[PDB]
DNA sequence: GACTAGATCAGAAGCAGTAGAGCATGCATAGTTTT
DNA sequence: AAAACTATGCATGCTCTACTGCTTCTGATCTAGTCGACC
């Protein structure tokens, strides 16, 4: 339930790709 | 090392 | 979880929904819009056979059903398209918004009881099986019913029915000169109040930054590609599912259109014998394979027939250590096996207590997997997988068994000769401090495929009319100059330690 | 890559009688030379046999002179095999009561080696001798021999019917011996093979063999440190290199038919358009917008082809076997004949495996090869070391399905005694053996070394055809099952827990 | 009596995934011709 | 006798077309109940 995606009901709002990231 | 007949 | 997601976008037509508090801002009808069409263009790319609808309350003109007054439906449940995209277009900017008045009109009173009636009527209309029902009220009138209480008591009543029937309600509140506060009616209505929810709010609701943020990505729902019998004996059968947790994304098929007036074309290919020219039918042909100067002839029926080992599913051999297990023996995408209970009664007690044997013996299970008919069989490895949960608790790993094809002789290949020369400390040591610089954390969901993205761009591009299409920055590409500052002077240490003065790396 | 195989034999009646319970030391040769020729057949290597015997009536060699070189026939020349051969072998090669000395055979094989080998690059040479040594040994020219095999550079291989014989054929056999450490020394020792032996290990079909493609490129850390490589394709899924040809079945040939495709509308009157007038497109939700071929070249994502570049570094933890992806596996080495690149490499590897660390890096094949995501990890082992690359999965490939804990299942939760079953069950089935002496696993059932069983199959079938071109197929051969099993121990060992296991466990069909 | 409504089963269509076939691009090597 | 140009076979990647399995829509049948009007 928490974290869940406002388009698509039953699918977690998958975060967008950051790609590489040093640290 | 298989030659011959068996390679 | 089976049937289509129906969503209706209820958009305010007030006056107060037209004015700006700053001249360097956007209107809360600009930005409904604009979500609209994001979430449009999302469900078009992810999910194609969704039902979305549009519908205004507080309009001159009436268009429904019922025939309430004030209620204009000005896109009904359908699936979406890029004309309901184009449409929606023409009240994107001023211009727009002087159409749209033009059009339908604005400033009129209404009553948010009929509103729910039009949506509720709207979701009956369909005929298929929705699984889910939404409805999302861009509005920024905290109070729209002060003046009446009939009214506010009318609205939270079908709010209530509408819950009962089981259509969830969302309130995506937009900016207000004066700030909005969900404490004064909105509380009934709204299906979930949240207890952070409960505050004035001096800016637009943080769900219109998830709603445009764009997903360019193809969702599945759950499905198994087969249920086949694992075969302890031939009197011990359990059944199991398997799945896919990894797929390749391929572009959508092309298809075929006349050049003259834009309508599918249909194909179809025919066999004719040269001679007599007419149709050959499949029962009048054989096959034929040259060995050995010679001409083998067999026929369809034989040479499908020449794959049958055995019948499908899995077949139990062993057990074998882990350690056995070799990274680099990689064949094939891994499978998922889960239990099921629907065709065997009991098979997740005895696959719960193997899983857990086998996590404690770290053992893996040792299978012949044929999974359709007349396919050669192979050679899996079932290694437990036990189910991790991340900190909010949302499974990450789910519990079952993966499936790991095994190479056979002919699929390993004989590299060249090679001398082996060692490497000094030294060298070891600077391109450590190398590896060091550039260490980053890694994961499954860190990169896009340049390739996909940009094909759904430019059809979007297409489609809608775009002056240029959207360019998609490439993750994959190497950030050089990045890599450059933060490596220094070590690069030019180790070329000095590994190379010769006269060596020449690119020619 | 060539290979001129000269098979001597003989049909001296001492082979035609022997012990009735098992079978004579004539078939064994002819089913072993069948096998061979089966295999050389059905594996195009271009290998050329010849075949020659030694002990018939005729006489027919290059050399007669006086009586020596007698009682001789050089059977089949010096070229490829063919089913042809076996049809020879099948009927042609029939026994006889003239005895020969195999000296004499050796000395001609050698003979028609020399003649015919002129021309052509033949890189290897090798004689097969089977024969049963019953015949006196004519021992008179041994130096010569020798000295002319080692010139010519010619093996010598020697097959008997045994690993309780007469004195004779120990004398042979000693004689055997003699040459074989004169011609290699010790090693000579492990060439005399048994019919039985050689039947054992030629009873299956030559595996699909193909060359990798050395494919040469740079590895990239930034923009200023480049390190040659070389990879090759490691793992992947082998097919057939043949396929299967459409034929006429009254004419039997591929000249008199043809495909032909058909475009149409949509619509009664089925109007017929050309290929010219067809346009490609997709479609947008409801609709289908128009995308020609060359607005989407023009418009298709351009990238440098053949490029192989390190995009970070991250801990081997962080990357799991189960997001492998791909069809393939490469193995990176440094490039050939050059010590800097392999000092480069060698470092990089040893540092990754010290630092328990992995690459994940961006590869291309070439222009035209959509640009992938992998990761790369240190392979070293006691004698070669060098990288290992394995595809990664991309954002739109991964898949999000929830399921169901098992283990906080009330239903399903297993009890004491069926987990007690389940360890039996494991114990009994492992098929590893841990020795303690050298505290070492050794697998009783390698998986990796099974032959295809789809070839073999595809093979036998493709014989049985041949030589019988009306005739069912047979079925699976036994030997193909026995290798697709487990040992008999594992299933003997096994009995009791799957029983105690179905006892414990309900289970009903629905 | 006439009529409709809801539950049930099977058949058929759409979609997903795999295997098999075909078509570009390269190049590895050898063969042949020229100097 | 040595070097340069060209031919052909095989490896590799990509794209397109059959065939099997899972999910969902539609039609046909049966069973249960409702409405009309009279006695």
């Amino acid at each position: 339930c928490p974290g869940e995606s406002l388009i698509n009901p039953g699918f977690k709002s998958k975060k967008p790709a950051g790609g590489v990231d040093f640290d | 090392k298989p030659r011959g007949l068996f390679s | 979880y089976s049937g289509r997601d129906s969503l209706i976008f209820l958009v305010d037509a007030s006056k107060a929904m037209f004015e700006s508090q700053s001249e360097d801002e956007l209107t809360p009808f600009d930005m409904s819009i604009q979500c609209i069409q994001s979430v449009y263009i999302s469900k078009i790319i992810s999910s194609d056979r969704d039902l979305l609808a549009v519908v205004f309350y507080g309009t001159e003109k009436d268009k429904n059903s019922v025939n309430f007054k004030n209620i204009y439906v000005l896109q009904e449940l359908d699936n979406p398209g890029a004309k309901r995209i184009l449409e929606l277009d023409q009240f994107k900017g001023q211009q727009g918004q002087k159409r749209f008045q033009d059009m339908m009109g604005h400033g009129s009173d209404y009553s948010l009881s009929e509103v729910l009636w039009v949506c509720a009527n709207l979701f009956s209309d369909v005929q298929f099986k929705m699984s889910h029902k939404r409805i999302m009220l861009f509005t920024n009138e905290d109070n729209p019913h002060g003046n009446d209480s009939a009214k506010a008591s009318r609205a939270r009543t079908k709010a209530g029915d509408l819950r009962d029937t089981g259509i969830f309600l969302d309130l995506m509140h937009l900016k207000k000169p004066g700030g909005f506060d969900i404490s004064l009616f909105y509380r009934d209505i709204i299906s979930i109040a949240e207890d952070e929810d409960l505050r004035v709010h001096f800016e637009e609701s943080s769900k219109l930054e998830d709603l445009l943020r764009k997903v360019r990505a193809k969702e599945t729902r759950k499905r198994a590609l087969s249920r086949l019998k694992l075969k302890l004996n031939k009197d011990i059968v359990i059944s199991v599912g398997i799945y896919n947790l990894v797929q390749k994304a391929l572009k959508p098929p092309p298809i075929k259109l006349y050049r003259e007036t834009n309508e599918p074309v249909k194909t179809k290919t025919r066999t004719f014998n040269t001679s007599t020219g007419g149709l050959l039918l499949p029962s009048d042909t054989k096959r034929s394979q040259i060995y050995g100067s010679r001409q083998i002839i067999l026929e369809k029926e034989e040479t499908e027939e020449l794959k049958r080992f055995d019948d499908p599913g899995l077949m139990l051999m062993g057990f074998k250590p882990l350690v056995l297990l070799k990274k680099h023996h990689y064949l094939r995408p891994s499978l998922f096996v889960y239990p099921e209970e629907s065709l065997v009664i009991g098979s997740s007690t005895l696959f719960s207590a193997l899983l857990i044997k086998c996590l404690e013996k770290e053992v893996a299970a040792l299978c012949r997997y044929t999974p359709r008919r007349n396919i050669p069989p192979y050679f899996v490895a079932l290694v437990p997988q036990e189910e991790e949960l991340d900190d909010q608790k949302i499974q990450v790993t789910p519990p079952g068994f993966q499936l790991v094809f095994l190479p056979f002789a002919d699929d390993k290949r004989k590299m060249p000769f090679t001398e082996k020369i060692m490497a000094t400390p030294e060298q070891v040591g600077k391109m450590k401090a190398i590896v060091e610089k550039l260490r980053f954390t890694y994961r499954s969901d860190s990169f896009e495929n340049p390739v996909l993205q940009q094909h759904f761009r430019n059809l979007e591009a297409l489609a809608l009319d775009l002056m240029e299409p959207e360019q998609a920055v490439d993750l994959t590409l190497p950030k050089v100059e990045a890599m450059n500052k933060r490596l220094g002077s070590l690069v030019d240490e180790f070329k000095e330690l590994v190379y010769p003065p006269d060596y020449n790396p690119e020619g | 890559n060539k290979a001129a195989v000269v098979l001597c034999m003989d049909v001296g009646f001492t082979m035609s009688n022997s012990i009735p319970g098992i079978e004579s030391p004539f078939e064994q040769a002819k089913k072993v030379i069948t096998m061979f020729v089966q295999r050389q057949v059905f594996a195009e290597n271009k290998d050329e046999i010849a075949l020659v015997l030694f002990g018939t009536d005729g006489t027919d060699n290059p050399l007669s002179g006086g009586d020596q070189y007698q009682n001789i026939t050089v059977h089949r020349h010096l070229m490829l095999p063919d089913f042809d051969l076996l049809e020879d072998i099948e009927s042609k090669i029939q026994p006889g009561s003239q005895q020969a000395d195999f000296l004499d055979a050796l000395i001609v094989s050698m003979d028609v080696i020399q003649h015919e080998t002129i021309g052509k690059k033949f890189e290897k040479r090798h004689i097969e001798i089977f024969t049963d040594l019953s015949s006196r040994f004519s021992k008179s020219q041994l130096d010569i021999i020798i000295h002319s095999l080692k010139k010519c550079d010619i093996s010598l291989q020697f097959f008997l019917p045994f690993s309780g014989i007469t004195e004779q054929q120990k004398e042979g056999l000693e004689i055997v011996k003699m040459v074989m450490i004169s011609l290699e020394g010790e090693d000579g020792l492990d060439e005399i093979y048994s019919f039985s032996e050689s039947l054992r290990k030629l009873c299956v079909f030559k595996k699909i063999e193909r060359h990798s493609i050395h494919w040469p490129c740079r590895l990239t850390i930034g923009s200023n440190l480049s390190i040659r490589i070389a990879a090759y394709k490691s793992i992947l899924q082998e097919r057939v290199k043949k396929t299967w040809t459409v034929v006429d079945a009254k004419t039997l040939k591929k000249e008199d038919i043809q495909k032909e495709t058909v475009y149409c509308l949509n619509d009664d009157d089925e109007t017929e358009v050309l290929k010219e007038d067809i346009i490609q497109g997709f479609r947008y939700g409801s609709d289908i917008v128009p995308f020609s071929k060359v607005d989407e070249e023009q418009m298709k994502y351009k990238s440098e082809g053949k490029c192989f570049s390190v995009l970070g570094f991250c801990k081997s933890s962080q990357v799991q076997r189960r997001f492998f992806m791909g069809n393939q596996v490469l193995k990176v080495f440094a490039a050939r004949d050059d010590e800097a690149a392999a000092v480069a490499l060698s470092s990089l590897i040893h540092a990754l495996d010290d630092l328990d660390m992995v690459a994940i890096v961006r590869y291309a094949y070439d222009k035209r090869a959509n640009p992938q995501v992998g990761v790369a990890f240190p392979h070293i082992k006691h004698n070669y070391e060098c990288l290992v690359y394995v595809q990664l999965p991309f954002m739109e490939d991964l898949r999000q399905y929830m399921f169901s804990s098992l283990k906080n299942s009330k239903k399903y939760a297993p009890t004491e005694a069926q987990l007690n079953a389940v360890d039996a069950l494991i114990d009994s089935m492992s098929l590893a053996k841990k020795d303690e002496k050298t505290d070492t696993l050794e697998d009783l059932f390698p998986t990796t070394k099974i032959p295809n069983p789809r070839f073999q199959r595809l093979f036998q079938c493709l014989l049985h055809r041949a030589l019988h071109p009306r005739e069912p197929l047979p079925p699976i051969q036994q030997h193909i099952w026995n290798m697709l099993n487990p040992p008999a121990e594992v299933t003997t060992k096994s009995q009791i827990p799957l029983s105690k296991i179905k006892t414990l466990f309900p289970l009903i069909e629905a």
